[PDB]
């Protein structure tokens, strides 16, 4: 029914302004009040504020006059603009009707002076000796990128049941994550297996075929 | 502002059993018009929170009878009377009685399962990475239980502690297991000085460790 959707930048530098958009499908935004809620690393939630169907607003005092919530009723979408951001403004941003009855998927935003770094996508195939096993496990190493996040799928989501994607870790101010897939040995290398990696901040979308080590 | 303190921070349970999560408010949440604005949410990995209970105990339509809210004033409880494996997530309480609306810090619910040994796999550095000049050796320790486990890397039998980066997955909603990844990162120059690369896992499911190894 009522469906929400956030959109906006992945990286914004200190002192600049962050601007997001909440696109609503289903009902009209004049049928309810609407908010912005963010979740910090640590999973603590902060209610940002809300806007009524008359344009009137309520903003959390913690955001000391840096916030603005407005709307475009004909387009069925609302916005958020936050001033002079700092590190502390890094979080995932969600839009929801004021009571939290409906929410969007959330959108990751990082505030930093550091430059964007696309990941190096390396394949993980077993060492050239093997094979008594009914199943085979492959992987992809997504190395040294900034900022977060990136997503991984295997064969465009056709392979999902035997997948594990691990949380990134920080090493020398850069992120690194890995993912593993397990399939019947009769499917690989017989049929191809590729990991699809996306890094939003640098607009990266690379497909890496897992090849047996010859 | 009104502060919400949840207790406990984390708890575990066996399917079929019940669990109890508390929310303490710094001041009464009963509004001047005698209505109590205490909401309860469920948030699963990779999802936005999902509302379960409104006004302290009023049930939303579509939520299982399993979930119930009770309490009043400053002391509230979310109870799940017969836990299902799907119920693993983080649970939050929220008050919308006073401005600004505030959330509690969350309570992590974990599940208890039969024990399970990890499926281990080691992988040598890819050629592409060595070309660039680095050498990461990766080892996946999949689908185990309990979460406690130890990994040791060894270069030519010699134990190595520096250069390791570890990452744990969240518990699986489908089979209640955990997974981990361990990576030993070296320069192309340091990797070429040895031949034997070993990954060893020590877990409750065995007195002897699982050994995965490769030689250049």
């Amino acid at each position: 029914e009522v469906k929400l959707q956030e959109s906006g930048p992945s990286l914004v530098k200190p002192s600049q302004t962050l601007s997001l958009t909440c696109s609503v499908t289903g009902d009209s935004i004049t049928s309810d009040f609407w908010s912005w809620i963010r979740q910090f690393p640590g999973n603590r939630l902060e209610y940002m504020g809300f806007v009524q169907y008359s344009g009137e607003t309520a903003y959390n005092p913690s955001l000391k006059s840096r916030i603005s919530i407005t709307r475009d009723t004909s387009k069925n979408q609302y916005y958020l603009d936050l001033n002079s951001v700092t590190t502390e403004d890094t979080a995932v941003y969600y839009c929801a009707n004021w009571h939290g009855d409906y929410w969007g998927q959330g959108t990751t935003v990082t505030v930093s002076s550091a430059k964007t770094t696309p990941p190096s996508v390396y394949p993980l195939a077993p060492g050239s000796a093997a094979q008594t096993n009914s199943m085979v496990t492959l992987g992809c190493l997504v190395k040294g990128y900034f900022p977060e996040p990136v997503t991984v799928t295997w064969n465009s989501g056709s392979l999902s049941s035997g997948v594990h994607t691990f949380p990134a870790v920080l090493q020398s101010d850069l992120y690194t994550l890995s993912s593993s897939v397990t399939v019947p040995s009769s499917t690989w290398p017989s049929e191809t297996v590729t990991c699809n990696v996306a890094h939003p901040a640098s607009s990266t979308k690379v497909d890496k075929k897992i090849v047996p080590r010859d | 502002d009104i502060e919400l303190t949840q207790s406990p921070a984390t708890l575990s349970v066996t399917p079929g059993n019940s669990v109890s999560i508390s929310c303490r408010a710094s001041q009464s949440l009963v509004n001047e018009d005698g209505n109590t604005y205490l909401f309860w949410y469920q948030q699963k990995s990779h999802e936005s929170p999902r509302l379960l209970i409104k006004y302290a105990s009023q049930s939303i339509s579509g939520i299982p009878s399993r979930f119930s809210g009770s309490g009043s004033g400053t002391d509230f409880t979310l109870s799940i009377n017969s836990v299902e494996t799907e119920d693993l997530a983080v649970y939050f309480c929220q008050q919308i009685t006073d401005w600004p609306f505030t959330f509690g810090g969350g309570t992590k619910l974990e599940i208890k399962r039969a024990d399970a040994a990890p499926t281990v796999s080691i992988f040598p550095p890819s050629s592409e990475q060595l070309t660039s000049g680095g050498a990461s050796v990766v080892c996946f320790l999949n689908n185990f239980y309990p979460k406690d486990i130890n990994v040791k890397w060894k270069i030519d039998g010699s134990e190595r502690q520096n250069g390791v980066l570890n990452s744990w997955t969240d518990q699986d909603s489908k089979d209640s297991t955990y997974s981990m990844s361990s990576t030993l990162t070296l320069t192309k120059d340091e990797y070429e000085r040895h031949n034997s690369y070993t990954c060893e896992a020590t877990h409750k499911t065995s007195t002897s460790p699982i050994v995965k190894s490769f030689n250049r």
